[PDB]
C-alpha cells in the first residue's frame, strides 16, 4: 500500500507529503546529523515563519510546491544538499545542510512533516538516495 | 539516521 504507492513515488517526482518549511538557518558543523536535530529547534523560535507546502522527494532533487499558493519554496537538489538527517525527538522533524558553494558559509534548512508518522517523508527519502545513484 | 550519498562532493 504505502510502500507499494512510495517505490515508485520517488522514480517519479513525488515520494513525500505535506511539510512545515520554516525556512533557512546558519550552523557549524555540517558534518553530522545531529546538527539538524538543532538547527529544526532554532527556526521553531522566530524570525523563519514555517510553510504548508507538499514536499515531493524526487530522485533528481527535491521540491516543496505550496499547497496555499503553490509558488514553490525549495528548488534544491538532494545531491546538491550535504546530507539529509533526521531528528531525535518525536520522528516528526527532518532537515538537511548546505555548506559553501551556495551560500559562503554552512546553512541548514528545517522542516517538520504534516503527517506525523515518520514514514511517508523519512523512509521516503532514505530510499530516494539509494535511487539517485542506480545509474 | 540516514544521508544521500549521491552527491556531488562539495568543496
Amino acid at each position: 500500500h504505502q510502500w507499494q504507492a512510495d517505490e515508485e513515488a520517488v522514480r517519479s517526482a513525488t515520494c513525500s507529503f505535506s511539510v512545515k518549511y520554516l525556512g533557512c538557518v546558519e550552523v557549524f558543523e555540517s558534518r553530522g546529523m545531529q546538527v539538524c536535530e538543532e538547527a529544526l529547534k532554532v527556526l521553531r523560535q522566530s524570525r523563519r515563519r514555517p510553510v504548508r507546502g507538499l514536499l515531493h522527494v524526487s530522485g533528481d532533487g527535491l521540491r516543496v510546491v505550496d499547497d496555499e499558493t503553490k509558488g514553490l519554496i525549495v528548488d534544491q537538489t538532494i545531491e546538491k544538499v550535504s546530507f539529509c538527517a533526521p531528528d531525535r525527538n518525536h520522528e516528526r522533524g527532518f532537515s538537511y545542510i548546505c555548506r559553501d558553494g551556495t551560500t559562503r558559509r554552512w546553512m541548514c534548512h528545517g522542516f517538520l512533516a504534516c503527517k506525523d508518522s515518520g514514514e511517508r517523508l523519512s523512509h521516503a527519502v532514505g530510499c530516494a538516495f539509494a535511487v539517485c545513484l542506480e545509474r | 539516521g540516514f544521508s544521500n550519498m549521491s552527491f556531488e562532493d562539495f568543496p
